[PDB]
Order: C-alpha cells, then structure tokens, then sequence
C-alpha cells in the first residue's frame, strides 16, 4: 500500500534525499556520483527483475 | 506486486481513461442487485441493533443504504471488469511477443493417440 | 544447514554408522534449541537445574535421532530396498518408543510412534516425489 | 600508535557499551553511556564530523542528567550495584570485554575476518577520499538543507516533538 | 484525556500510519513508525489503570527493540548499497534483521508474547485501534519488501504464528485474549501469501479488519470483557449476541460466510506456486480458531446461560451510543463471498 | 421436559 | 568494511543483547535502549561522512530527535510504573499475562 | 452532551453555582427524614428525589407507572419484613435490587445537576445503602457471600461517582421509631425487630456518620430539631465545606462524570456481574419467560419513540 | 463388549478424537504459560534472533 | 437411568489403556481387517492371473 | 422442450469452459514467464527514477 | 449427581456409597 | 405514553430530508454515469 501521493500531486516531500546523485547544496559532488548515475540510467524503466 | 507495476499506471487512479473502451457493467447485473441487497440487509440489521421496527422503520435510512451500496458497486465493478480486461491484454500481448514460449501443437486425433485401457474388474 | 547437508549426503542404507551420527548430530541441534527456549520461557531455579534440563532434551534429542538414523540405514540395508519410505516409517516409530521410554510412559511411546513413524515416512515419500515445504515463489 | 586513533576510541566505545550493557546501577551505566558518547564524538571527528560528534555528546550529556536524576528518584537502590558487586554484573562485563578481545585481535591479526559480515583489518586511513571540500565544510552545509531542502523533514520532526511534550503530559497526567 | 487532545493523537497515529504507507524514503518509514508509537502509548492508557500502564509499557519496549532494530537493517542497506529507497533490499543479513523487526511489530510469532497482554491490558477501543490500525504499516513495508523477503523465513514465521494463535486461544476465558491470539493466527494466514501475491495479503488485511471491528464493536455494545459477562447478553440483547454468532463463525472461515474467501484466495496461490503442504498444514491448525470460537458462540447464543436479577433494570433502558458502522461491518464480514471476483480492485 | 441450558455449574467452568 | 564499522555495529550487538536480557531495573534497559541509538548515530554519520552524501548529514539528527523521544517517552512510562509500584523493577509488570 | 459539544465549549463548571449541591438526608426507619428532605429542597430551592424503590426505574422509564413485580425487581419489601430469613433469597434481591435504583437515582441527580445546575435533595444514597445490608448480616438475614457480592458491586461502582457535599442525619431513638411504627400502624412494618434498628442505626453512626464526615461536614439533627426546616436551611446555607472533592473537580472530571450519568446502562453494567450466588442468580428458563413478557409490555417491544401500540407514528420516517 | 465399547467407545475415539484433543490442550497449557513476564519472553526474542541469523542467513 | 448411562456414558471415562484392553482392541479391531484383506485380495490376485492367461471362463458374463 | 435444446446448449456450455480452462493454464503460464523474465508488463518492480540525478556542474572536475 | 454411575470403588467408603446408590447390600455388591 | 418525551419523538424532517437527497443525487449521479459511460463506450469501439 505505497499510494504515491507524491507522484501523484507532483510534490517532492521526500525524494530529494532518495539518493546520492540527486541535487545537494552548492552542488557538492558526492562520493561515488559518476557510478550511481551510471546505475540509475541503466536500470530505468527496465524493472527490478531486469535491472538486478 | 504483479500488476502493481504496470507501465503507464497513474497512481491513486480508481479508473483509468482507458477503462472507458471498455462496456460499462449493465444497472441490472447480478452482482450490483446484490450489492443492493447487502444495503437492504444493511439497514434491517442497523433497525434491529436499535431495536426498531426491522422491515418498517427508517425507510429512508434503508434506502439510503441500498444506493449507497449500489453506487459502490458500480465503480467496483467497473474497476474490477478493467482490470481483468487489462489482465487478458497483457497476456495475450505477451503470447504474441514471446512465439517461442508459447508454441503450437501439432493436433493428433484419438485414432492416432495410444492411451492405456485399464480394465475395471 | 550442513547437518542437513550432512544426513542427505550419505546414500540411503549405506555407512549405516555415519548416518547415525548425522541423525543423532540433528537431534543433538534440535533438542539444543528446545532447551535454550525452555530455560529462558520458563526460568530454571539453578545452573545446575539448567544443565540437567539441558542435558534431559539433549539427550531425548539425540537418542531419537541416533535410533531413527541407526534402524531406518539398518533397515534399508538388510530389506535391500533403498528408496522404500517403509524405512523411514520404521526409524520414525522406533524414534517415538525412545522418547516413550524417556518419558517412561508406555502411551507417549505409542503415540509418539504413530505419528513420528508417519510423519518420516512422509518426508521421505516428499524426498522421492520432490515435495516442497518451502516453495520458490513462482506463480 | 596514532595510525590506529580511531580503532582505540571504537574499542573504547564497545567497552563502555560492555559496561552500561552489563546493567550496573544506573549510575555507573550512565557513566558508561557518557564515557561511549565521548569516544564517538572523537571517531566522528576523526572521520571529520565536527559539528555531529559535538552535538552527540551535548545532546546525550543532558540526556544522562536526567536519567541521573530520575535514578536516584525511582531506579534507586540501598547498595547500588557497581561492575564488581554481583556475579551477574562481573560475568557480562567480563564476557563483553572478552569478546571484544577476541574479535580485536582476531581481525587485527588475521587478514580478513567475517563474523557476520567481511572486515578487512586495514586502518581507516586506507578509505578516506583525496578529494577537497574548498571553502566549505561539506557536514555544515548538509546540515543546514534541513531548512533550505528537508522541509518535510522540519514538518515532521517538529510536529513529532510538539507531540512528544502532549504524550508525555498525559502519560504523566495519572488519574 | 480532553477530547481534543485524543483527536489530536488519533490523527497522529493514523499520519504515522500514513507516512509509512506514503514515503519513499526509508528514513520517513522509521519516523511514522517512532510517530505511531508516541501517539499510540498515551491512547493505550486513557483510562488510567496499573494495567494500562504495564501495558503501554511492554508495547514501548517490544516496537522500540523493533524500530531499532529495522534502522540497523536500513544503516546496512545504505552502507552495501547507498539507497534510502524501499525497494530490494541488497544485503541479506539486513533483510533477515528488517523481517524480525516488521514481525515483531506484527506480533508475528516467536514475537507474539506481548499482543495478548497489551490486548488484555487495554481498553475494548484502544485493542481494536491496536489489533485493526496498527497491523496496517508493517504489512504495507513488507508488502513493499516482498520480493528480497526470504521466504523461508516468512513462511516459518506464518506457520508459528497460525500454529500459536490457535494454541492459546483455546486456554483463554477472556475475550481480549482470544482476539489477540484469533489476530495473531489470521496474521501468520496473511504474511504466508507475501513471498507469493500481494493482493492475497491486502484482502485477507481487509476481511481480517471488517471482521475484527466487528467483534470489537459488538463487544463493546455489549460490555463484555469475559465469556461470562458475554453470556448474559442474551437476556437483555439476543440480536448482539446472534450476530457475534454469525461473525464468529465467518471468522473460524466457515462456508458461505465472507471469512472463507480469504483462506480460499490464499490456498490456491500457494497451490499455483506448487506450495501444498503448507496450505495443508495452515487450514488444518486453523481448526483450533474454529474450536475456541465455537466455543464462545456456544457460551454467547447457542445456549443460554443463567442470568442475574439485576438485568431486570437494564432491559428498561436503551443503549445510548450508536456506532454508525457497525451494520455495514457485519453484513460485509459475512455476506461478502458471492463478490469474490472484485478482489482485483484493490489488485 | 425441557431443552437442557446451561447451570451455574456448566457455567463457572467457564 | 573497516574495523571500525565492525566495531560499531557490535556496540549495536551488545546493546541489544543487554536490552533483551533484563535483570530487574527498568533505567537500565531505557539506557541500553540510548546506547543503541548512539550506536546508530555514529554507523549512519560514519557512512555519510565516507560516501560524501551531503544532504544526509541530516538523517544522524534526525534519528537522534526521535531517539530522545523515544527516551522521554519510556521515563514517562517509568516515573507511573514506580508512582503504582514503588520500585522500577520490571517484576511488577505482571498483572497481564501470557 | 457529547464530546463534541465539550470540544466546542460546553462546560459544567459554569453552569454550577453555590446552589449547586447533593444534600442527602439519611436516617433510621420512619425518621421523618422525608418530611425535612422535602422542606430543604422547597426551601432552598433544589429539586426533591423521593426516596428509591423497588419501582424507581419503573417511574424513570416508559408510561412511569409501577410495573409487575416479576418484570421488575422480583422482590417485596413487605415479604422481607414478614419473612427476614427466606429460603428464597428475597432479602439479598431487595438489598441488591434498592443499592442498583439507588445508583440509578444518583446518576439521575448528578445529570440533572450537571445538565441544569439546579441542587438536588435526596433521601439516603448508595453511600447509606450498606447500613440495611449491614443490619441484615447481624440479624442473620442474609450470609456472608451477599455481603460479598454487595461490596464488589459497589466498589466497582460507586467510586465513579462524586459524594455529596451535605450530609444531614435526623436522629431518632429507636424505641421512638418503634412507637412510630406502631403508630404508623403499617402490617408488615410492624414486625420489625428492635434489635434490626439498633443495627441500622449502630451502621450509620459507626460507619457512615465519620467516613462522610471525613469529605465534608455532617449535619445532625434531632427530630425536634429538624422539625425547624428553616433553620437546618439557614445552617446549610452557612457551611463552608471547602475540603472535599468537588471544589478538587474541574470541566474534564465533570465531562466524565456528565457523560457515565448520561448512559443509565453504562451506570448500571456492574450490578450485573457475573457472580452466581444463589439468591440473585436467575435461571434460564425464568430468565427468558420474564423476558418475554417484559418485551410484551405494551411501549417496550421497540425502542422508545417506535412502539406503534401505545400511540407512535411515523415510524416510517422516523 | 468388543463392537460397542472395545472399539467404537474406547478405541476409535482414543485414537482419532480424544488423543488430538489431548495433544492440542496440553500444547495450548505450553503456549498459554500464563507468566506475563517481560524478562522471560525478551529472551527467548534473542533466541529467535540468533536462530534466524544463523539458519537464514 | 443408571443402566443406561453406565452401558453408554461411564464407558470411555472408566477406560484405561490397559495390556489386556490394548491387546483385545487390537486383536478385535484390525485383526480381521486383514484377515479379510488377505482373503479377498488372494482371491482377486487369482482371478487377474486366470483372465491375464485367458483361462477363465466369461462366455455369458455380460453384466458386471 | 425439444433435445435439440439441451444438445446445442451443452455444445456452448462445453465451448465456453474449455475455453476458460485454457486460458487459466495460458495465464499460469505467462505469468510464470513474467516473473522469471521481467520481461512483460506484470511483475515490474520499481527502479530509481533517472529524473533525480543531477548533472550540472559539480564542485569537482572528476564527477 | 451422584445417582450416575461412577468410577471403580477403592475406599471401603466409596463401595459402601456405591452399594447405597445402586439400592444394594454393602456385602452383596 | 412516555413521562420523559422520546429521544426521536417526532421525525427530524431535517434528517428525513437530507438523507432521501442524498439517496436521489447518488441515484442520479449513477444513472447519467451509466448513460455516458455507454455512449463513450459506443463512440470508441464504433
């Protein structure tokens, strides 16, 4: 019972801290952004199942 | 899980615009009739709990009752119709992606087929 | 698990000796557990209490275990038959008249042995047949 | 010997868990809890952590005063327990530092050891980042989009808190 | 407690609730958690009794051992994987410690000694907030984490959990207990279909709460917090007594009544996934269920019990209070099964 | 004769 | 991992350990529940500070906000078990069973 | 009242003034205590409760007129008077029966002092209902497990609700009450023994006299001095009873209290406990047969307001 | 002596009904300890937790 | 009344398993169940051995 | 009424429920597929959403 | 009610009451 | 009949009135529905 309510009404009441590659103050990398960027563009839209 | 996931599914959407294509459930269908009726039972279980007249008390309430219920049932059914129907899309879709998974038999008749008679004596 | 691995590993009615060791390994873990469980639930008044109810469970354990790993190889050798889940049933029962006469009652044994002697054989009919307890969810 | 600060301070932290954990009066185990609250101050600022480490320890230092006094309120006792005073007490302390003993040296000797997950004995040196922060102190920053970013975070802790003083007047409230 | 201030902590139970069922983030999971604890402990003791108090104090002890428990589970996660998100869970030892933590929030058993106590500690209302609201974040995380959830493990669990709720609640005499060890049984029914579908879980929650309001709400019309006090209610109100006969028997699962559909539901998803043991197992021991609440029914309707002079003044008045619900509660907890098919609403 | 209910005995079993 | 996550996370062992083991006062185990939750505190502020996750430096504040919570939380349950019994032994917290 | 309607700001203490207050005037049998009762609330200006009956819930309820004793009560006052030491159990079923209208006329009054904020003046209370039960038990009338039950009932129960501020005893010695009752020259009244009087009136003054002057003060009149109705007012009028619970009470203890008087069943769920002493225990068989003539009464089939026999209309719409 | 009592009242009824009411009561005397102390069933949830650490890993 | 409930009711309450009870409830109960599983599956085991080698006689066995 | 009633009716009858019967087992079959494959539209499990990352300009070059 | 049948006699007592209950001598039964 | 007069006593044609247009709006809500549902359903498949 995930009603994405956030989705739904386009408010981010939480997903900015979700992950590390998102926006951060004065834009401070972090530590492994090149990585979790390149994880996150491969497994989008694919599925759980897929991606693992 | 299973259907949760679906692409394009808006979430918090009780029935999609998609569902439209689909024939609304007929006001006379067996399963709203006895929605109604659950109402009906409804109301005369709520008079008996206050002790009133069962049949003849509140008639409005009971009435009020049985639409609701009605009006419940309609959009359940509807719901439930879209999704069975989105079920069978999707699975014949999937048949017709996958040949290879799902491939058809050669057809022999019963003449050609050997199936061992065990005797009942 | 490599217990488990241990008892499967031994063919059946083969090394008679090590597969009673395994059982009586199993038993040994089970009753262990049922110990650990019994002292905390329902508190001992001393160590030495703990001990000797430790050592009482362990011990039932580990006989049942041995008895039913001992005769159910036994069995198996000397039928000839290796796949027959009437050994097992025979372990199982002779498993039930140990904790009987641990218990020292003649209708825990009896009892114990229809139904511990049922349930083996059914596991090893579910061995054989490829049953699944714990199914992989598939759909 | 200041190649391994950090690993000291964590052993001195598990002792003091060892210690608190092993249930003396309250007393003692607040000294503990102080004692453990310290050390982590000195890891997170060794790690960098400035500001957190400092705000642990403020924060679990007035948290210990008030436990302090409600022991000598309610968890009072005619001969408080020390580490020392029971053979229940003793053996936990004993059995904690014993077990830390064993998994320090064990990983500092072996290699690689795995208790319940995989640890490499190397310093903590070896993990730091090359990079450079500038004009910035990246844990400050962080810790100030709490207002600029986390929003909802602010909304709920603060209604959280508000909460917590209503909860606590009618748990006390007693009829 | 001033009615604003039970509004007030209601609603934050339910927004911790709702936090849980709304974040994607595991750090806002924990807080709804920690905010429907805070909220809860206050609403167990508004009537203040040494019961209450220990009560509230045992529930305090066992969900914080469970929301430490699941942050520990969710500080590994983000060490091996970096992500707050809920979603798989990448380290298996994390997974193991967050599936104790979800089922002691539960009551699952081996985590199940606290939910009779709190139930009986508590009041007829604060059991029903406790045995119908609170059970709904936990299952919505584990519905959430169904897929890294070992099934072994949830599986063990269910069955401990059906084999316990009716072990115990055959020794009870009161009704508070027998509803917390009926709760526990029907949890352990609906955690086993998790690792399968879903769907199956959030329709048993659904049957498992109408019939439980049910009960909760016919007792409290009733008063009664023993069989005994449950037995006299048939001089004064036959009806209540009738209908708790008619909820009890949808509650054991009896055909045609609405508690069947969801063992069915289950049973055959287990069967699709060549699981048959264990449904085998699971509908059997839920026989006991079946026993304990004939039982009451026997004690409640079936068969009428001696009374006391004193009721002769109670049949001249009437209940006061009215819960609006309650009709609509029975009527779906027993006449729901021919409507079956629409559990892929919720799907 | 009567249908049998239950006594104060059948009841305090319970 | 470093030793130091190894040891943190055993502090978490210990604390959780003397949690579920009472002994007979209640403060001990209100302050082994606080031990577990600076345990956390340090492994999730070790972890962020490692990884750079700037906008989670937040989380090990947040945790303790609801750490202290927690904590007021169980001495207000606390101070009326003593007000009823006298003592905060957790042996008094009997009358509901099973 | 409701919830609601404290949340948007209904609140007893407003309403509740220095008339506000429970006077209960207590004494031996034939005391005149009803006499001075009712010139204290004329005179005061506070509505008059007559003493609880077998029938009180009766007049509460339905057309107010006394029902069948099978119906209600299963007890005669007369019966115990000729017969104190029954086999039936008739002496622990009016003990029970009067304790439970006793509570129901407390609750009555507390409603209607809280609801109105008028006084209300009664005579005897559930708090001087033990003196009979305590008589009884000397004399031998009923045992030792009725006395039991008695004091589980009522410490359930009673505690729930606020004493009264003003206690008035009117003394009469018992050879006194005695020539009364001769006087009086009621049958069954007669018999009572002197020995059972000596015992109500040793309760109230041993017992009840000093713990209900422990809340508050007491007043005790003799009979010719509580003949003067006035100046027992003007002595009332002049107390200052400031220890005592109700000055303690505030709006939250008075909405409790609003609300468990409003729930007469709620009032009463405790003098149904299921304790199975013999005297007022029921069986099935007579349970259901008194039960289904009391649901034939006429007005009782249904609840109040759609009992079509007794002239309810709309029932329909309503 | 053997059709009516033997078997149909003693032994059928021992074997099938009575002795799994048997079993199930004394289960239900295990599970229902009625002790109530904290102290106790805290323990046996480190049991649990180590057994579950150990076995599932 | 007492013939009754002592032929009926005082039964199992009055039963012990007993070395002579058990031994005669064995004897009596499944003895000759498998006496007569014995008996008749001898007997069928025969008649498919003379229908399997043809040596049985079914001229007019037209209804079974 | 005629035989030829009941005759045609069981022939639908007969028609409708084989054709159930094979679409249940079509549809054990695909989802079985599904769930193993991740391939179709059941069994789709949520992934991070490519949205969030941020790629403008970092403190570092190295990023 | 004591009328039933009851349990098998051991205390001289209880053969006695059995004796009384079935309307028999003590001897005799 | 009643000394006290009757909670419900007579009907509260407030009530009566809300609740029987409740009924009627949701009858209605539900039958235009149904009409447009059916045309939309019509005008997409043909």
């Amino acid at each position: 019972p995930f009603f994405d309510v956030q989705k739904r009404l386009g408010l981010d009441l939480d997903r900015w801290m979700t992950i590390q590659s998102a926006e951060q103050p004065h834009k401070i990398p972090g530590r492994c952004h090149a990585f979790e960027k390149e994880w996150i563009e491969c497994a989008h839209g694919i599925g759980g199942i897929r991606a693992e | 899980t299973m259907m949760s996931g679906r692409p394009g599914r808006v979430p918090l959407q009780f029935l999609p615009n998609e569902a439209r294509s689909l024939p609304p459930p007929k006001l006379t269908d067996p399963r709203l009739v006895y929605m109604g009726f659950l109402g009906y039972c409804s109301g005369l279980i709520d008079n008996a709990i206050r002790r009133r007249p069962v049949v003849s008390a509140g008639l409005h309430r009971q009435l009020l009752y049985v639409t609701s219920f009605v009006f419940f049932g309609y959009y359940l059914l509807k719901r439930q119709d879209y999704m069975y129907a989105l079920r069978d899309h999707d699975m014949f879709a999937y048949v017709k992606s996958h040949p290879e998974d799902f491939p058809e038999k050669d057809k022999k008749t019963y003449g050609e087929i050997l199936e061992e008679f065990h005797p009942v004596r | 698990k490599t217990l488990l691995h241990k008892y499967s590993d031994i063919p059946e009615g083969t090394e008679c000796h090590r597969k009673a060791y395994a059982s009586t390994s199993i038993g040994g873990a089970t009753g262990l557990i049922v110990s650990a469980y019994s002292i905390a639930l329902k508190p001992p008044a001393s160590f030495l209490e703990g001990v000797a109810r430790t050592g009482r469970y362990t011990f039932t354990s580990a006989a049942i275990g041995a008895i039913f790993g001992l005769t159910s190889c036994i069995s198996a050798q000397v039928r000839e038959k290796p796949d027959d889940p009437l050994n097992y049933f025979i372990g199982g029962c002779a498993g039930g008249l140990t904790l009987g006469a641990r218990t020292r009652s003649y209708g825990i044994g009896a009892a114990a042995c229809a139904y511990m002697g049922l349930t083996a054989a059914l596991v090893k009919m579910g061995q054989l047949e490829g049953w699944q307890v714990f199914a992989e969810p598939k759909v | 010997m200041t190649m391994y600060i950090a690993f000291i301070l964590s052993t001195i932290f598990v002792i003091g868990f060892v210690g608190f954990s092993s249930k003396p009066s309250p007393i003692y185990g607040g000294l503990g809890l102080i004692v453990s609250g310290g050390v982590g101050c000195g890891i997170v600022l060794n790690f960098g952590g400035s500001f957190l480490g400092l705000m642990v320890f403020l924060i679990y230092l007035g948290g210990m005063l008030v436990v302090f006094g409600y022991t000598t309120a309610m968890a009072t006792e005619m001969y408080p327990e020390v580490w020392v005073s029971n053979k229940t007490v003793f053996g936990a302390f004993v059995s904690g530092l014993m077990m830390e003993f064993c998994m320090v040296y064990y990983a500092l000797k072996e290699e690689e050891v795995e208790i319940i997950f995989k640890f490499n004995g190397l310093g903590d040196w070896v993990i730091y980042d090359t990079g450079d922060s500038g004009f910035f102190s990246e844990e400050a920053m962080g810790i100030a989009a709490l207002y600029s970013y986390g929003t909802w975070l602010v909304i709920v802790t603060g209604w959280s808190l508000l909460i917590g003083v209503v909860v606590i007047m009618e748990i006390t409230r007693g009829n | 407690m001033n009615p604003i201030i039970y509004t007030t902590l209601i609603m934050t139970v339910m927004s911790g609730t709702m936090l849980v069922m709304i974040s994607s983030h595991w750090l806002l999971i924990w807080i709804g958690f920690e905010m429907n604890l805070l909220a809860m402990i206050p609403v167990l003791m508004k009537n203040f009794n040494p019961r209450a108090t220990e009560a509230a104090t045992k529930y305090f002890l066992t969900q914080a051992t469970a929301s430490m428990m699941l942050m520990m589970a969710i500080i590994i996660n983000l060490l091996y994987s970096g992500q707050w998100t809920i979603t798989k869970m990448f380290n298996p030892v994390a997974m193991t410690m967050m599936t104790m933590a979800l089922a002691m929030k539960l009551g699952l058993s081996p985590f199940h000694f606290w939910v009779p106590e709190v139930t009986q500690g508590i009041s007829l209302q604060a059991g029903l907030l406790l045995l119908t609201w609170q059970k709904l974040a936990p299952l919505s995380v584990l519905c959430q984490i169904s897929q890294s959830i070992n099934p072994n493990l949830m599986l063990t669990m269910a069955m401990l959990s059906i084999l316990i709720g009716g072990w115990g609640g055959l020794n009870q005499t009161q009704l508070r207990k027998i509803m917390a060890y009926s709760s526990i049984a029907h949890m352990g029914w609906m955690t086993a279909v998790l690792p399968y579908n879903t769907t199956m879980t959030i329709l048993n929650l659904l049957i498992y709460i109408t019939m439980t309001l049910a009960m909760f709400m016919l007792l409290i019309h009733s008063s009664a917090t023993t069989t005994l006090s449950l037995s006299h209610t048939w001089n004064k109100m036959p009806v209540i007594t009738s209908l708790m006969m008619v909820t009890l028997l949808s509650m054991g699962g009896l055909p045609p009544l609405s508690g069947f559909m969801p063992k069915w539901m289950i049973i055959q998803e287990m069967t699709k996934n060549e699981s048959i043991i264990m449904p085998t197992l699971m509908a059997m021991t839920a026989l006991l269920n079946l026993y304990f609440y004939m039982r009451l029914a026997y004690s409640s309707s079936l068969t009428m019990f001696p009374s006391t002079n004193n009721m002769k003044m109670k049949w001249q008045f009437e209940h006061t209070k009215q819960m609006k619900l309650l009709p609509t509660m029975i009527v779906l907890s027993t006449l729901v099964l021919p409507m079956t098919p629409a559990l892929s609403s919720l799907n | 004769a009567r249908q049998w209910q239950p006594d104060v005995e059948w009841a305090e079993q319970f | 991992m470093p030793l130091v996550y190894m040891n943190i996370i055993m502090a978490f062992a210990i604390a959780l350990a003397g949690l579920l083991m009472y002994r007979s006062h209640l403060m001990s185990s209100l302050l082994c529940l606080e031990g577990m939750m600076l345990s956390l505190f340090i492994m999730s502020t070790l972890i962020i500070l490692n990884t750079h996750f700037t906008l989670a430096n937040m989380m090990p504040i947040i945790l303790l906000v609801f750490a202290a919570c927690e904590a007021a939380l169980g001495l207000s349950l606390l101070v009326m078990v003593s007000n009823t019994y006298g003592t905060d032994y957790v042996q008094n917290l009997n009358l509901l069973q099973c | 009242y409701g919830p609601l309607a404290f949340v948007l700001g209904e609140r007893t203490t407003r309403k509740l003034t220095e008339t506000s207050k429970v006077i209960t005037v207590d004494g031996n049998i034939c005391s005149g205590k009803g006499r001075l009762a009712r010139e204290i609330a004329e005179k005061l200006g506070l509505r008059h409760f007559p003493e609880a009956g077998i029938h009180y819930a009766d007049s509460t309820t339905g057309d107010g007129k006394p029902l069948d004793v099978q119906l209600s009560g299963n007890c005669s006052l007369e019966k115990f008077y000729d017969d104190p030491k029954s086999n039936d159990g008739n002496s622990y079923r009016l003990q029970s029966w009067l304790y439970a209208s006793r509570l129901l006329q407390y609750a009555d009054a507390l409603e209607h002092l809280l609801s109105t904020g008028q006084g209300v003046v009664l005579e005897r209370s559930i708090y001087s209902d033990f003196v009979f039960l305590e008589a009884m038990y000397r004399q031998g009338f009923i045992r030792k497990q009725c006395v039991e039950h008695y004091n589980e009932v009522k410490k359930v129960t009673a505690c729930e609700y606020l004493p009264p501020h003003v206690v008035v005893y009117v003394d009469v010695p018992v050879p006194e009450i005695q020539s009364r009752i001769q006087k009086k020259g009621n049958p069954h009244e007669m018999k009572i023994t002197a020995a059972y009087l000596q015992d109500i009136e040793n309760a109230y003054k041993k017992t009840f006299l000093p713990e209900m002057s422990e809340k508050c003060e007491v007043l005790q009149y003799s009979a010719r001095e509580a003949e003067d109705a006035e100046k027992v007012v003007e002595d009332i009028e002049y107390l200052k009873c400031d220890k005592g619970p109700w000055p303690d009470q505030d709006d939250r203890t008075f909405h409790r209290l609003r609300m468990l008087v409003q729930n007469k069943l709620e009032v009463l769920n405790y003098t149904t406990i299921p304790v199975y002493l013999p005297e007022i225990t029921i069986g099935a068989h007579q349970s259901d047969r008194v039960f289904q003539k009391f649901t034939e009464l006429p007005g009782r089939k249904y609840s109040p307001g759609y009992n079509e026999d007794v002239g309810d209309k709309w029932i329909w719409l309503k | 002596k053997s059709a009516s009592s033997l078997l149909d009242l003693i032994w059928l009824e021992t074997i099938l009904p009575k002795t799994t009411s048997f079993i199930q009561m004394k289960m239900s005397i295990m599970v229902s300890n009625q002790k109530g102390l904290i102290k106790l069933y805290f323990l046996s949830f480190l049991i649990t937790i180590m057994i579950s650490m150990t076995l599932f890993n | 009344i007492r013939w009754t409930y002592a032929r009926s009711a005082n039964i199992y309450p009055n039963f012990r398993p007993t070395p002579k009870t058990s031994l005669l409830g064995a004897l009596f109960g499944i003895g000759p169940l498998f006496f007569w599983y014995y008996v008749f599956k001898t007997d069928r085991d025969k008649k498919e051995k003379l229908i399997q080698e043809g040596k049985l006689d079914q001229t007019f066995n037209i209804s079974y | 009424d005629g035989p030829e009633k009941n005759y045609e009716k069981t022939m639908a009858i007969l028609q409708i429920e084989a054709e159930k019967a094979e679409l249940r087992l079509k549809e054990l079959e695909v989802r079985r597929l599904m769930r193993a494959r991740g391939d179709g539209p059941w069994y789709q499990y949520p992934t991070i959403d490519k949205a969030l990352i941020d790629h403008s300009p970092k403190t570092t070059p190295d990023n | 009610k004591d009328m039933f049948p009851g349990p098998y006699p051991k205390t001289p007592e209880e053969r006695a009451a059995a004796a009384k209950k079935y309307n028999m001598r003590v001897e005799d039964y | 009949f009643y000394i006290r007069e009757p909670p419900h006593g007579s009907p509260d044609w407030l009530k009566v009135g809300l609740t029987l247009g409740t009924s009627v709006f949701l009858w209605i809500y539900l039958i235009k529905q149904h009409k447009e549902d059916v045309l939309e359903y019509k005008r997409r498949n043909g």
